[PDB]
RNA sequence: CCCUCGA
DNA sequence: TATAATGGGAGCTGTCACGGATGC
DNA sequence: GCATCCGTGAGTCGAGGG
């Protein structure tokens, strides 16, 4: 199963809305370079190549363990959309 | 825009007419040697729109 | 002629291109103006206005001569000259080559 | 019918966790076949993309870094499997791919019964979801793990059967 | 289906069932533009007593109507689905007759139109759902702090 | 219901 | 411990009938005009059939067989009409507000007719597990309280009550009392029963109820 | 090595040709053997005399036909993709009735199918099966009304489409209704018509109170036979001038015509035996005198009455019952689509009389064959009942030629078809086999013919007994029909036998299908054998009786799915059959006669018989069949060797020393491993891939053509543009792959090039041509490649060429090149092994030898078994198989257990003793003792009851391995398996069923034209369908995006796939869908039916999907 | 014993808690486990494993 | 398309 | 472009449940 | 108010051959 999947079920009043921000913040990590992630460096997700461990290409996992760490603020009408593409782009640029 | 419905009613004959780039005159659908659409054919590209990209 | 409806289901489409093959022009198109970037903005546009790139056409060394206003000479020259550069940079990085199929 | 698909013949795959799956090689080289050319590129494996598709072509071009590139590729991700007939939601389920030589699909023992899967020669089709959001979605929502129990009853769905309850019971 | 074993929640057969009872005859048409006999919507009759009543008027007196499944599922307000699931040449021309606008509310509309289901992830209720970091969060705070 | 036995008849009639 | 005895008890593999067929007699058998012969395959499969009991068998056989292809196909048939019916069913809302609500019965008369007796419990369980309370109740010194998500241990409770002669009936929220519109509440469908908990807003419980009630369409004999 | 066979029931009469119900239908359809004189009215001769004579040249009549040589041989008919036909030559006359003048020539009407020697034909290069089909058979019957208790339905029927089925009823007024084509009208007007009065209908009629009195209507009485029938005329044609000539040609043609209405043979045979009359002609009346005369109708009427009333001697009928079914063999079948096609050479015939120059005219001008032609040929090609030949294995062929269809032409619709089309009627004992049959929809409708069962002359289907009088079994043979039968009391073959007299007091019978106690004075017939309940398939199978009829039934159609191996073998437990299972197969090559063979090789075999002349029989080597499957023959007899007649010169695919090998016989432990074998999945040793145990070889055709074009020419050659000669290395001078290269996916089999469609250049095109300055090639690569997954080594290349001898292609075409490519095929796991038993499983694990299983001596198992497949299937035959299978393991022997007549369990308990004896003997000969483990186990088995406590561990061992079960050993462990396991030989086949064949996956592919979504099918390079009910899935899940996935970016959006794919290789997300094509379709397709489709906004103004694009 | 009820009802508690979560990883444990002692347990098929009682 | 064969 | 020629010919069958108009 | 004819339905995916 999906590590923490249960509490990640506890957080949200639907898991529908779960899956939506998992997807949406995945797509920020994948537009910006995961330059905007709340990770840090030893909580980064990791993958084995054959040289050693690298970055999990993954953006999903990233987003749900973003998520879990609590430092992710989601909900409806927080900041206008066209607002919050420029300020992205403004802080981590594509 | 965003489709928000679909409709669905009888057509007059005027809006059909209206649909129409062209009447098709015609019984005809290639002609044998050039194996291109006959003039007010069912397959005219006088009506219908041309065969090649912007050609 | 014969039904389609003895069938269709096996024949397939060869006007539309494939993603594939629209992936492939996109990056054509790109490339290309990478490599004509490396350019100046005359030689690239005399290029571009020969072999059609921009309005869709080619024009004649009179045409892009009198558009530049210059002799068809010298227009012919400056699409001389921007055709070895290109060829230049292109032996030199190897990009273009694996689009002559 | 749609693309990014494929099917094959399913065999019993013990050593799986539930929420994985056996992808054969090729098949999975297929599916994912742009994702694996875009990171051929961003290895060193081909200078571009087409040299890259050029290069998959013939098989006999066909060289071993670019399996690793593949592994790269499908980590962390899932793939649609479903049998026929699908009967309730529980005919299409998310796994977790693990490449396998051979051409046959693994199938986890215990989902085997919410597909009313068995082994005397039935076959799977394989789906591969391509955006984020669909990935999240089957991930979440479809993933074998994820659902235990059946929507019908609510009792256990995925639950020991046939050569486990014996051994258990022995 | 207890008979042969098979356990199944009440509260599905409950869904069917419902919308087996889902439409109403007229008994008498009241004040309203109704006829008798005329069959419709247990929803749309209840709304429209409640504004005739509203109104002061004359509400409509209204039957029960039990149909099976597939005239239920003939006689629903999406065209598009009716005509999907069988009888396809009888709902498209009274559909076509009657002008009638398909909202696409149910799932098959949206379905043959190619677009996001209303259920799942495509609900209205959680789709609209924003996710931001607090560093951008409190970035976007304070553009909002100096204006 | 059989146009040809139809268009008979009516030419039958003359 | 033998092998057979033990499958068949485990629940791996096997039921008596079968067993029985296989070490005491294969049984009684039909005509093909649904009549019953009169003289039984007094064989086992281990000590082999003659070529008639055979035959006989053969009839019964083959009427299954023609039984279960014409079943595959009104099973399909009925499960995509029902979810032609109920796919709009989605829920859109956490609670519609309706005081409305129905009565799950935990007795039935009686098929002597002599007094009400106890339901069977899968059945109860059937009606009642994963609902949610429309009024209190209060049994065995316990609340059931207006709104509450009845679990399994709710509902054995209920049955306890049942047999101490406490409760009769357990008021319940339901989809055919739901007044939401184009679908139903979170209240008045309950649990989703895959998750053992409240149903999510957004999910579509007329396309699960089609496939729920569909799937064991070909077991129906 | 040593075969022993069991049961004491001897078989008086052997199996009949097992292909006989084919080649003699037909050899009686075409009677080509037969000069002209002495043919008989049946046949394609039956067809002529009905077309001819054709009337208002005046006339023109038939005289005779004959056949010719056919213009090619079989196997190159093969080759060619012809048909392996007949010339068929027509004497006619044409006479004038004037003049007298009489022209009479020998016409060409084009060609017929010749049926090959073992049943099958050759149509356009492809191996064809007509497979017989079954209906009720023509007559009159008597059923109960539905409806009406205490009235019952009179049934006249015919011959398919040789006219109308006829209907009496007795109406609630009283009035007996007579219905034609759906139109009831009193019989009373008819029977007016032919000539009938009121005085003889009462005098007959009279006996049956207030029945006749319906009959009597006094307005039908006061009008002449001419006023009736034009009454009647008026009354079946509405709008139609009831003119005289009209009318009686109207109704003869509906009863008395014999060119129109034939009851069969078969029909006026029963029509005969059940009314108790005779019947003259097939006809239900005459034209004779120039009136009307009754045949059938009043016998038919009387019947009716006699049966309702309540009369003794009148029963209804049972319309299942084998005596009312009747099978239409291949000759029928083909004599009929004949008839047809002879009809319309005759409405040719006379439409060319009525036109041209009437005082010359020759056969010549006046027949044009063509329609004829068509008519076969549409039997042959696109007909129900001619299906594409299995030739899988042989088996398979022979099945195929055995079995019978209630579908095709004339025949039932399915779903349609109800309970007791598909129900096992009691008649079907000794007939049709009660077990093969299809699983699913086509349960009970094919079916297969029984061992010993026979189809007569009229097409009843007939099973053999024997004499008994006196309680005394003769040799005396008699086949039945069903009817026959049931008058009959029919005691079974097991019956007790001292000498030929019954041994037994109480002996167990059949009457009329039930089953009962008799004695031995009341017994007046026995059954032949067991053998003849069953087909062929299900009679393959030993211990039958201890398994349920469903997995018997799945062991025999896979028996039918079995592929033919290198090295197969045939089974160590036999039924007996499988020696002539091969011969009528005609698989294998046998000895003519007697003599020395002269000369042995892989390719011929030439043997010098006794009468001196030297015979040269040339071996099939490696030919493919219609399933891929390769068929060769491989010699089995040396250089000298005397042989007599029937012994065997070579072995067919197959077949292994005449018998029939459908796979390999494998040493199998039955337990569970490891959750390998969960769910009927299958564990194998890799020794089997070591040994080349179930390997097969595969040979596919591949095909290409060249043609002219209006761009220019196709041609084949080795000049490929844009290509290295690492790609062209094993092309030949020609651009033909070279025999023997081994190929693989994208290898090129031919190369070819054509012109390039006449091409606009983009500006890209032109500006990268200039850079690289290189002109662009005239001509494309359009070369034939290996697909993906396929491959091989080249065994054959064929091409036909345009303006070479012997080959003339279809129009336009330059050329033809075909390439066979063969390939060795080791069993990998997903492929399907299945045993007679129905025991059926694809190999999930291969395990390296020191992982399977042991026995204490080392040797270690070849398959594993998960035992839970046994309890639920209850099919035991596998089991015993299995001991009976370790006994012949030790013993180095095989056996014949026939099915109900084989081996019971104490002499398989006998042999396994012996077997025992070996084993251990042998152990302790050797200086070795018993192993602590076996000890153990031993202990395990004693609590488990299976030994007796105190005995020596030897004898506790016996004990063990007379139950069928030894100690095993964990190759990975040491230690035993806590139990002893069942372990012994078992054969078990290959099935068809591969997953390499099966293997498919699609990235991106091509597209259908209008929908514009992906292709179907492996072959096309297809995408998997995502139906209605996968929709629901997703539906259930929630998943909206993953489904607008599959129904837009994936499917028939064109924009967004692209879009997706570009976004994909550049690493970006793809992006948001679009409007699916095939919905613009949706909205257009209902344009043109005159409905306008508007899709609005929330402000309920339009928006246009088309972009612009469809609007003015 | 354990058999097919009790594991079922286990799994549904466990499902409760251990959940979803270790619901999941128990499901896999009982898998493992039960296969292995299946192996090695001797179970098999004879057809003297069919026991005819004289009862009869 | 229909037929046949798989699930 | 001229003897006169003047109403066609296919037929094809073993299902069942519902709505709807149609006929005593 | 009750029989009778007419139209429309009757599982999925896969394979193969035509
Ligand atoms: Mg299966
Ligand atoms: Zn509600």
């Amino acid at each position: 199963a999906e590590p923490g999947i249960d509490k990640l079920f506890g957080m949200v009043d639907s898991k529908y809305r779960l899956t939506v921000v998992v997807a949406k913040r995945a797509q920020q990590l994948l537009r910006h370079g995961f330059k905007n992630t709340v990770l840090e460096p030893e909580e980064r997700p990791k993958m084995q190549t054959l040289e050693g461990l690298f970055d999990d290409p993954n953006a999903v996992t990233w987003a749900m363990k973003e998520l879990l760490t609590g430092r992710l603020v989601f909900g409806e009408n927080l900041v206008p959309e066209d607002r919050l593409q420029k300020e992205m782009e403004r802080l981590y640029p594509v | 825009k965003e489709v928000r419905k679909v409709r669905i009613a009888l057509a007059s004959p005027e809006k059909i007419r209206s649909w129409s780039y062209g009447e098709v005159e015609k019984p005809e659908t290639i002609n044998y040697r050039t194996l291109k659409p006959e003039r007010d054919g069912l397959f005219d590209e006088r009506i219908f729109g041309p065969i090649k990209d912007y050609e | 002629p014969v039904s389609l409806e003895t069938y269709g289901d096996f024949i397939p489409d060869e006007h539309l291109p494939s993603p594939v093959d629209a992936a492939t022009q996109s990056l054509l198109s790109e490339e290309l103006e990478k490599a004509l970037s490396k350019l100046s903005e005359r030689e690239a546009m005399v290029l571009k206005l020969r072999k059609g790139l921009i309005d869709g056409r080619e024009h004649t060394l009179e045409e892009v001569g009198a558009f530049f206003g210059v002799t068809r000479e010298r227009i012919r020259q400056i699409e001389n000259k921007a055709l070895r550069k290109l060829k230049y940079h292109e032996s030199r990085t190897r990009k273009l080559r694996d689009f002559l199929d | 019918r749609v693309d990014y698909s494929g099917r094959s013949v399913i065999v019993v795959g013990p050593q799986l966790k539930l929420h994985q799956c056996g992808l054969p090689k090729r098949m999975a080289l297929e599916l994912f076949k742009p994702f694996l050319l875009k990171k051929m590129e961003e290895k060193g494996i081909a200078p571009n993309v087409k040299a890259a598709r050029r290069m998959l072509e013939r098989q006999r071009d066909i060289k071993d870094e670019v399996w690793d590139a593949l592994e790269e590729v499908i980590h962390g991700k899932v793939v649609l499997l479903n049998r026929a007939p699908t009967l309730h939601r529980l005919g299409i389920q998310a796994f977790q791919p693990v490449l396998v030589e051979g051409q046959s699909i693994q199938l986890h023992p215990l989902v085997c019964e919410a597909f009313n899967a068995d082994f005397d020669g039935d076959q799977m089709a394989v789906h591969v979801p391509l955006s984020s959001f669909a990935q999240a979605e089957a991930r979440i929502q479809m993933l074998s793990a994820h659902n235990l129990l059946s929507p019908a009853s609510g009792e256990p769905l995925a639950k020991p059967s046939r050569d486990i309850i014996l051994g258990l019971y022995y | 289906y207890r008979a042969q074993g098979v356990k199944l929640h009440d509260k599905h057969i409950e869904i069917v069932v419902r919308q087996m009872m889902k439409y109403v005859e007229v008994t008498d048409p009241g004040d309203s533009r109704l006829l008798e006999g005329q069959v419709l919507e247990k929803w749309d009759v209840e709304a429209l007593n409640e504004r005739l009543i509203a109104e002061g008027k004359t509400p409509v007196a209204w039957k029960p109507l039990l149909m099976g499944v597939t005239k239920s599922a003939l006689s629903t307000k999406s065209w598009l689905s009716a005509a999907s699931f069988q009888n396809t040449t009888h709902v498209l021309t009274e559909a076509a007759i009657a002008g009638k606008k398909d909202e696409l509310i149910g799932l098959k509309e949206n379905v043959i139109l190619g677009r996001l289901i209303p259920a799942g992830t495509g609900s209205d209720f959680v789709r609209f759902t924003q996710v931001v970091d607090q560093k951008t969060l409190k970035a976007i705070e304070e553009a909002r702090k100096e204006a | 219901s059989d146009p040809v036995r139809q268009y008979l008849h009516e030419i039958g009639q003359v | 411990f033998n092998p057979l005895y033990v499958m068949a008890q485990s629940g791996a593999r096997g039921n008596p009938q079968q067993i029985r067929q296989l070490c005491g007699l294969r049984g009684l058998m039909q005509k093909p005009s649904g009549e019953t012969f009169e003289v039984p395959v007094r064989s086992s499969f281990r000590e082999g059939l003659t070529v008639l009991e055979y035959f006989i068998s053969s009839h019964g056989a083959r009427k299954g067989g023609a039984d279960t292809a014409l079943r595959t196909a009104d099973s399909g048939y009925l499960t995509r009409k029902l979810v032609d019916v109920t796919h709009e069913i989605v829920v859109r809302e956490a609670d519609c507000g309706t005081t409305n609500y129905i009565s799950v019965p935990l007795f039935q008369p009686d098929e002597v007719t002599r007094s009400l007796r106890l339901r069977k419990r899968a059945d109860i369980e059937a009606g009642l597990y994963g609902r949610v309370l429309a009024r209190e109740v209060e049994v065995l010194g316990v609340r059931l309280e207006e709104g509450r998500y009845l679990s399994m241990d709710d509902v054995h409770l209920l049955i306890k009550a049942a047999e101490a002669g406490e409760i009769q009936e357990v008021p319940v929220r339901s989809p055919l009392t739901c007044q939401t519109r184009y679908g139903v509440c979170q209240k008045c469908y309950g649990y989703d029963l895959s998750m053992a908990r409240p149903v999510s807003i957004g999910e579509a419980v007329g396309i699960v109820a089609a496939q729920s009630i569909g799937e064991p369409g070909t077991q129906l004999t | 090595m040593e075969i022993k066979r069991f049961g004491r029931i001897r078989e008086v009469i052997p199996l009949p040709p097992l292909t006989e119900i084919q080649v003699e239908s037909y050899r009686r359809a075409l009677q080509a053997d037969v000069p002209p004189e002495k043919r008989e009215n049946v046949g394609i001769q039956a067809a002529f005399r009905e077309t001819f004579p054709i009337e208002e040249g005046l006339v023109l009549d038939f005289l005779e036909y004959r056949l010719g040589e056919p213009p090619f041989p079989q196997d190159e008919c093969r080759e060619k993709d012809l048909t392996y036909q007949a010339p068929l030559y027509a004497r006619l006359q044409l006479i004038h009735k004037d003049t007298g003048l009489i022209k009479e020539d020998e016409v060409f009407l084009g060609h017929i199918p010749l049926m090959t020697e073992d049943g099958s034909f050759i149509i356009n290069g492809a191996d064809r099966v007509i497979v017989s089909q079954i209906h009720r058979s023509p007559g009159v019957y008597f059923t109960p009304d539905p409806a009406r208790p205490g009235r019952y339905i009179a049934s006249i029927i015919p011959l398919p489409k040789r006219g109308p089925w006829i209907d009496l009823e007795v109406e609630p007024n009283g009035v007996v209704s007579m219905k034609v084509n759906k139109r009831k009208f009193p019989l009373v007007l008819l029977l007016r018509v032919l000539g009938y009065d009121q005085e003889t209908l009462a005098r007959e009629l009279g006996a049956y109170g207030e029945l006749v009195q319906g009959l009597m209507d006094e307005s039908v009485f006061a009008m002449r036979p001419e006023e009736a029938l034009i009454r009647l005329f008026t009354l079946l044609r509405p709008g139609d001038p009831p003119k005289r000539d009209k009318a009686v040609a109207y109704v003869y043609g509906l009863i008395a015509d014999p060119r129109r209405y034939d009851l069969g043979e078969a029909g006026r045979y029963k029509a005969e035996e059940k009314l108790g009359i005779r019947l003259s002609g097939r006809t239900l009346a005459r034209f004779e005198d120039g009136e009307f005369k009754d045949e059938v109708f009043l016998p038919t009427l009387r019947y009716l009455f006699a049966l309702t009333a309540g009369v003794p001697g009148h029963e209804v009928d049972d319309i299942d019952h084998l005596g009312n079914r009747r099978i239409r063999t291949v000759g029928e079948l083909m004599t009929d689509q004949f008839r047809v096609g002879l009809a319309r050479l005759a409405r040719g015939v006379r439409e060319r009389m009525l036109m041209g120059s009437e005082d010359s005219l020759t056969p010549a001008k006046l027949v044009n064959s063509r329609p004829l032609e068509a008519a076969i040929r549409e039997f042959f090609s696109r007909s129900q009942l001619s299906q594409f030949k299995d030739e899988t294995n042989p088996l398979s062929s022979l099945r195929h030629k055995r079995r019978i269809s209630a579908l095709g032409p004339g025949g039932l619709t399915r779903e349609r078809a109800g309970f007791d089309v598909r129900d096992v009627h009691r008649t079907h004992y000794g007939r049709i086999c009660p077990v093969e049959t299809p699983e699913g929809a086509n349960i009970g409708l094919i079916t297969s013919l029984a061992a010993y069962a026979r189809v007569d002359e009229l097409g009843f289907i007939r099973t053999p007994y024997r004499r008994v009088v006196g309680g005394v079994v003769t040799d005396e043979v008699v086949y039945m029909t069903a009817t026959e039968e049931d008058r009959y009391t029919i005691a079974q073959a097991n019956t007790p036998l001292e000498g030929n007299r019954i041994a037994a007091e109480r002996v167990v019978a059949r009457r009329k299908g039930e089953p009962v106690i008799v004695s031995p004075e009341e017994v007046e017939f026995m059954d032949v054998s067991p053998k003849q309940v069953f087909s062929v398939n299900t009679n393959l199978i030993p211990f039958l009786e201890h398994d349920d009829a469903n997995r018997a039934l799945m062991g025999s159609n896979m028996q039918t799915q079995a592929v033919p191996l290198i090295r197969a073998q045939a089974p160590v437990v036999m039924t007996g059959l499988e020696e002539r299972v091969v011969r009528d197969s005609l698989a294998a090559l046998y000895a003519e006669e007697d003599g020395e063979v002269a000369k042995v090789d892989g390719n011929r075999i030439v043997v010098r018989y006794e009468d001196g002349r030297l015979v040269e029989y040339p071996l099939r080597r490696f030919y493919r069949s219609n399933q891929g499957t390769a068929l060769d023959q491989r010699p089995r007899v040396v250089v000298g060797q005397r042989v007599r007649k029937g012994d065997l010169l070579a072995d067919g695919p197959a077949s292994e020393n005449g018998f029939l090998a459908l796979g390999q016989n494998v040493l199998v432990a039955i337990m569970p491993f490891d959750g390998y074998n969960f769910e009927d999945a299958i564990v194998i040793s890799e020794e089997l891939l070591k040994r080349d145990f179930y390997t097969s070889i595969h040979i596919e055709r591949y095909e290409i053509e060249a043609r002219d074009t209006k761009l220019g020419p196709e041609r084949i050659t080795r000049d490929i543009p844009h290509l290295s000669e690492a790609a062209l290395r094993d092309l030949d001078e020609e651009g033909v792959v070279r025999i023997g290269a081994e190929v693989k996916p994208g290898d090129i089999l031919v190369g070819r090039t054509s012109f390039k469609g006449e091409s606009e250049p983009t500006p890209e095109e032109r500006l990268l041509r200039s850079i690289f300055g290189e002109k662009a090639r005239d001509v494309k690569d359009t070369s034939l490649r290996v697909p993906p997954g396929e491959g091989g080594i080249v065994v054959r290349t064929v091409r036909l060429r345009r303006g070479d001898p012997g080959v003339e292609l279809k129009p336009g075409v330059r050329e033809v090149v075909r390439v066979y490519v063969a390939q060795k095929r080791k069993l990998q796991v997903g492929d399907k092994l299945a045993n007679r038993h129905g025991n059926k499983g694809v190999v999930a694990k291969i395990l390296p030898v020191e992982d399977m299983p042991h026995l204490p001596d080392g040797t270690p198992v070849d398959v594993i078994l998960n035992p839970l497949g046994v309890p639920s299937r209850m099919n035991l035959g596998q089991i015993l198989e299995t001991h009976l299978g370790l006994a012949g393991y030790f013993l180095g022997q095989r056996y014949i257990s026939p099915i109900f007549d084989g081996a019971k369990e104490p002499e398989i308990k006998e042999l396994l003793a012996q077997a025992f004896e070996v084993y251990f003997g042998k152990r302790k000969g050797e200086g070795f003792g018993v192993d602590k483990r076996e000890v153990e186990v031993l202990r395990r088995a004693e609590k488990l009851g299976l030994v007796t406590p105190g005995k020596t561990p030897e004898e506790q061992l016996k004990e063990l391995f007379l139950q069928g079960k030894v100690v095993l050993y964990d190759g990975r462990t040491g230690e035993p398996i806590e139990g002893p396991i069942v372990v012994g030989q078992m054969f078990i086949m290959k099935l068809y069923h591969m997953v390499e064949d099966k293997m498919h996956a699609r990235s991106t592919g091509p597209y259908s034209l209008i929908t514009q979504q992906p292709l179907g099918g492996k072959a096309q390079f297809g995408g998997q369908r995502f139906g209605e009910m996968e929709v629901w899935a997703l539906e259930a899940y929630g998943a909206a995006h993953t489904l607008q996935e599959m129904l837009t970016l994936k499917s028939d959006d064109i924009e967004g796939r692209n879009a997706a794919y570009e976004a994909i290789i550049k690493g970006e997300d793809v992006p948001e869908p679009s409007v699916p094509e095939s919905f613009r379709v949706l909205v257009k397709e209902l344009q043109a039916l005159a409905l306008d489709v508007q899709t609005l906004d929330e402000k309920d103004n339009p928006v246009d999907i088309f972009e612009g694009l469809a609007s003015k | 014993p354990q058999e097919k009820n009790s594991l079922k009802d286990l799994v549904y508690q466990a499902f409760l808690r251990l959940g979803m979560e270790k619901t999941a990883r128990l499901l896999d444990a009982l898998k493992y486990y039960g296969f292995t002692f299946s192996t090695t347990s001797g179970i098999t098929i004879g057809i003297d494993d069919a026991v005819i009682p004289e009862e009869k």
